Order: structure tokens, then C-alpha cells, then sequence
């Protein structure tokens, strides 16, 4: 299993850690004309989940499972104990923590039903070292006040910094400088739109490079920056894999 | 889905020094002339983008006028090129005629500069940014041991350095001719080597040549598409000061950059 442990930690680590997830969510990926790897569709159940290990510095383990279709957790194991979000594939149960204590969080893996449950949003979520660490606990314990809040630092630090460069750049400066964020519009703009994104790109192979709708990407200074095509360095220099929408 | 098939998508096409595709005074008729003029609302800096590989502006297809090098660019009556298969328009931004191989280019950066089809050469002045966001997008470039390109020297090189929050010389304006510049002075440029015994990379006066097209690819390089090479800093050591133009590698991670805009 791919890992990320405190004692191994640093930008550098991290950098790594990201490039490797990358790499294997996107083995087997088809690619368009942008040269953006597509994730896998339709996949075997058997072999729809890349297992994930992360160890705080007190040394407490959790494996989190990534559905390699979208890029998301279905669920996580620590001990013997596992914890599903309702939304993740109904036979996910019979392939993955088999020989543990399985149980079903009351909630969906989306941002939006884990602030609604957990009763605070991403930009009230401070973000870095810290936090991670205290995410790990949480979970490990899964401690129910703390799910939620741990899962909204470990689905930015780790799968949306897969999926975008420039959240990548946000953890890496935070690790650097030993100092936490809350992400602001350019950080949630670019999660909001993963999904629109890869389908507009893919569209795109249709018209030249150019998106059927605009994507209004937000800078660290607050402007909007609309997006409706692939000449964008934003974009193309920065989403590092798509969710699979277009044949 | 239906949106996998959108039929149809109006945008702007903006290039050389960030100015827009133009059709010289909105005239209607066969052979009416698309140049180089400062970005607007009006309707023929419209274009909308087809299916069938045409490229629109007052209900006409945008065309080259010669199979030869050297002529105009033109919009004409699309039922001329229903039987044509029109333009791509490639990764890095070059607009390309399909059975010609001619790209749309601008020779000149003064506005009502007439457009032309040309012979692909990979300039500055070949590139092209199709969208309506015309604007130069003000970023940082985060390279080798997480440290920031500064342009340095009153603006001749460029070096990595340790990233400082609104530190002038670190922002750099990305325009919709691939031209990579320096934020407190647009009229520079960064450019390859013009001198043949360097590959060391310096900031120069903008020109629109090879040199200073620069296209930052999904595997996070940036690339001149002309020279067939990447931005790679000098041994793969910050201390060195130099960031030079090599061919792509895996070896070392010098070649790869990060845009923290
Ligand atoms: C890309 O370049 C090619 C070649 O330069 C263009 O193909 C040319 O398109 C014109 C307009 O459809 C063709 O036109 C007709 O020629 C006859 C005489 O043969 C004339 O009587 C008609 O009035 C009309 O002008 C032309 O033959 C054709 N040339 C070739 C070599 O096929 C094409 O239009 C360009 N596409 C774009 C979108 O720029
Ligand atoms: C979770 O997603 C499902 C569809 O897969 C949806 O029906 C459900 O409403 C979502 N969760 C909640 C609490 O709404
Ligand atoms: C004076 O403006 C008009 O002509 C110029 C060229 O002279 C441009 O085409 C512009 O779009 C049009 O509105």
C-alpha cells in the first residue's frame, strides 16, 4: 500500500507521496488531445479501490480506500475496524477491510453532506501538519465531533491535491513554512469544478479545444478567471487527471 | 449526455501582445480582412466555434486566402468550405488550416495589423488563445526545491529564489501568445538564447520569434514547441543561477515547474 508517514515528512516526501498517488490512479488512464489523463470508467468492483496508508507521528495507522473512478474515499480501516460512507458502492462491503468490524457512517463522501453533518465549512477548516495529524487521530478513534472536520483536511491534503497542482502548492507551502491555510476561492473553485471541468475538457474534442461551458476559476487575489477552453495554463498546467465523461 | 456534443461555443481569440482576431470594420462581404486589434465587446471579435471545424464571426467562416504562404486571413461564405475540413487548432494554440498546413500569425504587433497564413514556425507570434478571458494572467512559476523564477539584473536573467509573498520581480504575466513576462514591465519578455554558444534563458524585449514562445504542458514542463525543448535549471542546482533550455528528460526534476497563480 502506497503511504505517508510523519517521520518520513517534508515537502519533498510529499511531492513524492502525490506524484505516486497520481501515477497509479491513473494506470491504465485514456488521454484526448489535451494530454490530461482520464480516469478508468466502469471498473471491475474487484479492483475499483487503491489502498492508501497514512501514519501520524504517534505512529496510529489508517488505510483509507480511493474508488479509482472519481478519485474519492468510500471508506477507511483502522484496527480491525472499517467505516463506509453511505454512497460508496453497495458491494464495496465484500471487497475491501473484509476481515474487519465493518460499520456505515450516516453520510455521503461529497463536501457538501459532510459540512452539513459536520456543522462547518471547508474555509472555517484550517489545512496543514497539524491538522493531518489530528485527522489521522480522529479517524483512527473515529471519534464522531471529529469525522467530518477530518475528513473535509484529509480529502484536500491528499485526493484534491492529487487532482489539482496548484492544491498540491497550497499543502507544499504549508509544509515548508510549518504554516496552516483555510483555502479561499482559488482552492475551492478548482474542487467545485473537477467534475465540470473533465466533462467541458473532453466535450472540447468536439470544438477545437474550446468547452461548451465556461468554468469561472478563481486567483489567490479574488478575481475570476473564466475558463471555457484548454488554452488556459490555469487549467491545463494544473487539473493532473479527469473524472471520466465523454467516449 | 448531450453535452459531450455541444453544437456550438462563441468565444474570443486572443494573441500576439494580448490583442484580439478582429474583422477589419465589421464588413460583411466575401474576403473581408481579420487583423490584429485591442480586445472589445463588439460582435466581430465574436467567434463561434462548429462541429464541422469552422471558426464564425457576422455569420462567416474564418479562411486563409492562398494555398501559398503570405496571404491574408479572411471571413468568407461558409457554404464555400462545406466541403473543406477547416482548421485545428493544436495543444500549445496554433490555429492550423487541415489541407494546407498554413497558421493564422500576426507579422506585426501594431493593432490593424493584418493576420496572415504563414508557415508554422512555432513563434510567439503563432500563438493563439482561444477564450474569452483575454487578459495576461498574473502567476508566480515554482520550480526546483520549491523556490520562484525572480527576474533579476534590472530585468536581463532569470534565476530561481526563495518564494516571497508579493515580491515583485517573482509575478509574471502569462499572455494569449504563450510570451512569458515580467509582471512590473510587460514590454519583456523571457526568451531562449539568441547567442549560439548559450542555452542559458534571459528576460529580452518582447519580439514574438521562437525564442520566447512558451507553452506549459499537462506534464509540467515548460516547453518551446519551436526548439523541440524544455526550461531545465542549469545541473539540476539553484545555486547556479541559470535556468537554460534543454531536451526533455526524466532525469532530475529541473524540468519541472509548478503555476501558483
Ligand atoms: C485552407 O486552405 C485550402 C487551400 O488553400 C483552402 O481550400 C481552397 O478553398 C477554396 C474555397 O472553398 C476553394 O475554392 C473554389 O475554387 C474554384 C476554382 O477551382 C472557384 O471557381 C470557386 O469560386 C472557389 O474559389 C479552393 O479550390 C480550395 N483549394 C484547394 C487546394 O482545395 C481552404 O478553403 C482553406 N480552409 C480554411 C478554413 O482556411
Ligand atoms: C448520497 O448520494 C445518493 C445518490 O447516490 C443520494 O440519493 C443521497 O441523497 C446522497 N446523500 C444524501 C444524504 O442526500
Ligand atoms: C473603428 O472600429 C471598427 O473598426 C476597427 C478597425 O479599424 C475594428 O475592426 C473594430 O472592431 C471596429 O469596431
Amino acid at each position: 500500500n502506497l503511504s505517508l508517514s510523519q517521520s518520513n515528512f517534508s515537502a519533498d516526501t510529499y511531492k513524492s507521496f502525490i506524484k505516486n498517488l497520481r501515477k497509479q490512479l491513473t494506470i491504465g488512464a485514456s488521454y484526448g488531445s489535451a494530454g490530461i489523463p482520464i480516469l478508468k470508467h466502469s471498473v471491475p468492483i474487484c479492483e475499483r479501490f487503491l489502498l492508501v496508508d497514512l501514519t501520524n507521528g504517534d505512529n496510529e495507522t489508517i488505510t483509507l480506500a480511493i474508488n479509482v473512478e472519481d478519485a474519492g474515499f468510500a471508506a477507511y480501516r483502522a484496527a480491525d475496524r472499517s467505516y463506509f460512507f453511505q454512497n460508496a458502492p453497495p458491494i464495496a462491503s465484500y471487497v475491501i477491510f473484509t476481515d474487519t468490524n465493518q460499520n456505515i457512517m450516516n453520510f455521503n463522501n461529497t463536501f457538501e453532506s459532510i459540512e452539513i453533518v459536520g456543522g462547518t465549512t471547508r474555509s472555517e477548516t484550517p489545512l496543514g501538519i497539524m491538522h493531518f495529524e489530528a485527522s489521522i487521530f480522529h479517524l483512527f478513534v473515529h471519534d464522531e465531533n471529529y469525522v467530518p472536520t477530518s475528513f473535509l483536511v484529509l480529502i484536500q491534503m491528499v485526493l484534491e491535491a492529487a487532482k489539482f497542482k496548484f492544491i498540491e502548492q497550497k499543502v507544499i507551502h504549508s509544509i515548508m513554512d510549518m504554516e496552516d491555510f483555510t483555502p479561499g476561492l482559488a482552492m475551492l473553485s478548482l474542487e467545485e469544478n473537477w467534475t465540470q471541468l473533465s466533462l467541458q475538457l473532453q466535450a472540447s474534442e468536439s470544438l477545437n479545444g474550446v468547452f461548451g461551458d465556461s468554468v469561472s476559476l478563481y486567483n489567490s487575489m479574488d478575481e475570476p478567471i473564466g475558463v471555457d477552453s484548454m488554452y488556459y495554463p490555469i487549467l491545463t498546467a494544473n487539473m493532473a487527471f479527469q473524472l471520466y465523461q465523454c467516449p | 449526455n448531450e453535452q459531450c456534443s455541444p453544437q456550438q461555443r462563441t468565444t474570443r481569440i486572443s494573441g500576439r501582445d494580448g490583442l484580439c482576431v478582429d474583422v477589419y470594420g465589421a464588413l460583411t462581404a466575401d474576403g473581408s480582412r481579420v487583423i490584429l486589434y485591442p480586445c472589445g465587446q463588439q460582435q466581430n471579435q465574436q467567434w463561434t466555434f462548429y462541429p464541422d471545424n469552422t471558426i464564425r464571426s457576422l455569420g462567416k467562416c474564418l479562411a486563409t486566402s492562398a494555398l501559398s504562404s503570405g496571404s491574408n486571413v479572411v471571413i468568407t461564405n461558409c457554404d464555400y468550405l462545406r466541403y473543406d475540413d477547416g482548421w485545428m487548432v493544436s495543444s500549445s494554440g496554433t490555429m492550423m488550416n487541415k489541407s494546407s498546413h498554413l497558421v493564422l500569425t500576426a507579422n506585426a504587433a501594431t493593432s490593424r495589423t493584418n493576420l496572415t497564413g504563414e508557415n508554422n514556425v512555432f513563434a510567439a507570434k503563432q500563438a493563439w488563445r482561444i477564450g474569452n478571458y483575454v487578459e495576461p494572467i498574473v502567476t508566480t512559476i515554482i520550480g526546483l526545491r520549491h523556490m520562484c523564477l525572480e527576474a533579476t539584473d534590472n530585468d536581463t536573467n532569470v534565476w530561481l529564489e526563495s518564494c516571497v509573498k508579493n515580491k515583485t520581480k517573482q509575478y509574471w504575466a502569462l499572455y494569449s501568445d504563450d510570451t512569458i513576462r515580467v509582471n512590473n514591465n510587460r514590454n519583456l519578455c523571457v526568451s531562449s538564447s539568441t547567442d549560439s554558444s548559450s542555452k542559458l534563458i534571459v528576460i529580452r524585449r518582447c519580439d514574438g520569434s521562437i525564442n520566447q514562445r512558451w507553452v506549459f504542458t499537462p506534464q509540467g514542463t515548460i516547453s518551446n514547441p519551436g526548439y523541440e525543448a524544455v526550461m531545465d535549471v542549469a545541473q539540476n542546482d539553484v545555486y547556479l543561477k541559470k535556468i537554460v533550455l534543454s531536451s526533455a528528460t526524466d532525469k532530475g526534476n529541473g524540468q519541472q515547474w509548478t503555476v501558483f497563480y
